[PDB]
Protein backbone atom coordinates (compact mmCIF):
# COMPACT_ATOMS: atom_id res chain seq x y z
CA UNK A 1 0.00 0.00 0.00
CA UNK A 2 2.60 2.24 0.88
CA UNK A 3 5.87 2.95 -1.00
CA UNK A 4 8.37 -0.22 -0.60
CA UNK A 5 11.96 0.66 -0.07
CA UNK A 6 12.87 -0.97 -3.51
CA UNK A 7 10.03 1.47 -5.14
CA UNK A 8 11.98 4.43 -3.20
CA UNK A 9 15.26 3.09 -4.70
CA UNK A 10 14.44 2.62 -8.24
CA UNK A 11 12.54 6.41 -7.68
CA UNK A 12 16.18 7.81 -6.99
CA UNK A 13 17.95 5.84 -9.76
CA UNK A 14 15.31 6.89 -11.96
CA UNK A 15 15.65 10.71 -10.69
CA UNK A 16 19.35 10.49 -11.09
CA UNK A 17 19.05 9.18 -14.45
CA UNK A 18 16.93 12.17 -15.66
CA UNK A 19 19.59 14.30 -13.60
CA UNK A 20 22.50 14.49 -16.28
CA UNK A 21 24.01 17.38 -14.97
CA UNK A 22 23.79 15.97 -11.26
CA UNK A 23 22.43 19.31 -10.15
CA UNK A 24 19.47 18.15 -7.53
CA UNK A 25 16.60 19.25 -10.09
CA UNK A 26 15.19 18.05 -13.40
CA UNK A 27 14.94 21.22 -15.64
CA UNK A 28 12.67 21.13 -18.61
CA UNK A 29 15.20 20.53 -21.01
CA UNK A 30 16.52 16.74 -19.25
CA UNK A 31 12.42 16.08 -18.49
CA UNK A 32 12.10 16.02 -22.26
CA UNK A 33 15.24 14.15 -22.71
CA UNK A 34 14.09 11.72 -20.38
CA UNK A 35 10.35 11.33 -21.55
CA UNK A 36 11.46 10.31 -25.29
CA UNK A 37 13.87 7.81 -23.77
CA UNK A 38 10.68 6.30 -22.26
CA UNK A 39 9.60 6.05 -25.61
CA UNK A 40 7.19 9.23 -25.01
CA UNK A 41 7.95 12.05 -28.07
CA UNK A 42 6.34 15.12 -26.10
CA UNK A 43 5.83 18.81 -26.81
CA UNK A 44 7.32 21.79 -25.28
CA UNK A 45 4.00 22.97 -24.26
CA UNK A 46 3.57 19.51 -22.54
CA UNK A 47 7.11 19.80 -21.40
CA UNK A 48 6.40 22.99 -19.42
CA UNK A 49 2.77 21.72 -18.18
CA UNK A 50 5.02 18.48 -16.65
CA UNK A 51 7.12 21.00 -14.77
CA UNK A 52 3.99 23.17 -13.20
CA UNK A 53 2.03 20.36 -12.45
CA UNK A 54 5.24 18.33 -10.17
CA UNK A 55 6.84 21.89 -9.25
CA UNK A 56 5.60 23.04 -5.73
CA UNK A 57 8.34 25.75 -5.04
CA UNK A 58 8.00 27.81 -8.02
CA UNK A 59 11.70 27.18 -8.86
CA UNK A 60 10.81 26.34 -12.25
CA UNK A 61 12.41 22.79 -11.87
CA UNK A 62 12.04 19.32 -9.89
CA UNK A 63 13.87 18.11 -7.15
CA UNK A 64 13.64 14.40 -5.29
CA UNK A 65 11.25 15.18 -3.15
CA UNK A 66 8.81 16.78 -5.74
CA UNK A 67 9.35 14.01 -7.85
CA UNK A 68 9.22 11.57 -4.79
CA UNK A 69 5.59 13.24 -4.15
CA UNK A 70 4.91 12.64 -7.75
CA UNK A 71 6.32 9.05 -8.53
CA UNK A 72 4.48 8.09 -5.20
CA UNK A 73 0.96 9.35 -6.47
CA UNK A 74 1.48 7.52 -9.96
CA UNK A 75 2.09 4.44 -8.19
CA UNK A 76 -0.70 4.85 -6.08
CA UNK A 77 -3.15 5.07 -9.17
CA UNK A 78 -1.60 2.41 -10.89
CA UNK A 79 -2.06 0.17 -7.99
CA UNK A 80 -5.71 1.10 -7.70
CA UNK A 81 -6.22 0.68 -11.01
CA UNK A 82 -4.32 -3.37 -10.95
CA UNK A 83 -7.34 -3.71 -7.94
CA UNK A 84 -10.51 -2.18 -9.40
CA UNK A 85 -9.34 -4.87 -12.32
CA UNK A 86 -9.17 -7.72 -10.06
CA UNK A 87 -12.83 -7.19 -9.72
CA UNK A 88 -13.67 -6.15 -13.60
CA UNK A 89 -12.64 -9.48 -13.92
CA UNK A 90 -15.07 -11.50 -11.76
CA UNK A 91 -17.76 -9.87 -13.95
CA UNK A 92 -16.17 -10.45 -17.06
CA UNK A 93 -17.70 -13.28 -16.82
CA UNK A 94 -16.70 -15.16 -19.78
CA UNK A 95 -13.08 -13.49 -20.07
CA UNK A 96 -13.74 -11.82 -23.00
CA UNK A 97 -11.75 -8.87 -22.07
CA UNK A 98 -15.26 -6.50 -22.00
CA UNK A 99 -18.23 -6.84 -19.50
CA UNK A 100 -20.85 -7.47 -22.31
CA UNK A 101 -25.03 -8.13 -21.77
CA UNK A 102 -23.78 -11.76 -21.80
CA UNK A 103 -21.75 -11.65 -18.79
CA UNK A 104 -24.51 -9.31 -16.98
CA UNK A 105 -27.17 -12.08 -17.45
CA UNK A 106 -24.89 -14.84 -16.36
CA UNK A 107 -23.77 -12.67 -13.38
CA UNK A 108 -27.53 -11.71 -12.24
CA UNK A 109 -28.13 -15.47 -12.68
CA UNK A 110 -25.92 -16.73 -10.07
CA UNK A 111 -26.94 -14.18 -7.42
CA UNK A 112 -30.42 -15.25 -7.92
CA UNK A 113 -32.08 -12.32 -9.34
CA UNK A 114 -34.04 -12.35 -12.45
CA UNK A 115 -33.39 -8.66 -13.81
CA UNK A 116 -34.68 -8.23 -17.77
CA UNK A 117 -32.71 -8.00 -20.50
CA UNK A 118 -33.96 -4.86 -20.46
CA UNK A 119 -33.46 -3.88 -16.85
CA UNK A 120 -29.66 -4.74 -17.99
CA UNK A 121 -28.80 -3.26 -20.83
CA UNK A 122 -29.55 0.44 -19.08
CA UNK A 123 -26.34 -0.69 -17.06
CA UNK A 124 -24.14 -1.03 -20.07
CA UNK A 125 -24.97 2.18 -21.89
CA UNK A 126 -24.85 4.30 -18.71
CA UNK A 127 -20.99 2.83 -18.34
CA UNK A 128 -20.72 2.78 -21.98
CA UNK A 129 -19.25 5.80 -23.75
CA UNK A 130 -17.95 5.03 -27.12
CA UNK A 131 -21.56 3.34 -28.22
CA UNK A 132 -20.17 0.06 -28.71
CA UNK A 133 -22.56 -1.75 -25.94
CA UNK A 134 -19.64 -3.00 -24.04
CA UNK A 135 -17.53 -1.80 -21.03
CA UNK A 136 -14.37 -2.17 -21.75
CA UNK A 137 -11.53 -1.61 -18.33
CA UNK A 138 -11.21 2.21 -18.80
CA UNK A 139 -15.38 2.43 -18.31
CA UNK A 140 -15.25 0.32 -15.92
CA UNK A 141 -12.65 1.87 -13.42
CA UNK A 142 -14.20 5.39 -14.61
CA UNK A 143 -17.72 3.97 -13.20
CA UNK A 144 -16.02 2.42 -9.74
CA UNK A 145 -13.82 6.00 -9.30
CA UNK B 1 -10.64 -7.81 -1.28
CA UNK B 2 -12.43 -4.56 0.52
CA UNK B 3 -12.98 -3.13 -2.72
CA UNK B 4 -14.89 -6.35 -3.95
CA UNK B 5 -16.90 -7.03 -0.96
CA UNK B 6 -18.55 -3.66 -0.74
CA UNK B 7 -19.27 -4.10 -4.50
CA UNK B 8 -21.54 -6.67 -3.67
CA UNK B 9 -22.22 -6.84 -0.48
CA UNK B 10 -23.70 -3.82 -0.49
CA UNK B 11 -23.23 -1.81 -3.95
CA UNK B 12 -24.75 -4.75 -6.08
CA UNK B 13 -27.90 -5.07 -4.09
CA UNK B 14 -28.36 -1.12 -3.51
CA UNK B 15 -28.51 -0.57 -7.51
CA UNK B 16 -30.69 -4.05 -8.16
CA UNK B 17 -33.20 -2.94 -5.72
CA UNK B 18 -32.94 0.44 -7.31
CA UNK B 19 -34.21 -0.88 -10.18
CA UNK B 20 -37.30 -2.83 -9.33
CA1 LIG C 1 19.52 18.71 -13.74
CA1 LIG D 1 10.85 22.87 -7.57
CA1 LIG E 1 -17.23 -10.66 -21.39
CA1 LIG F 1 -17.69 0.59 -24.31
Amino acid sequence: VGLTEEQKQEIREAFDLFDTDGSGTIDAKELKVAMRALGFEPKKEEIKKMISEIDKDGSGTIDFEEFLTMMTAKMGERDSREEILKAFRLFDDDNSGTITIKDLRRVAKELGENLTEEELQEMIAEADRNDDNEIDEDEFIRIMK
Amino acid sequence: IGAVLKVLTTGLPALISWIK
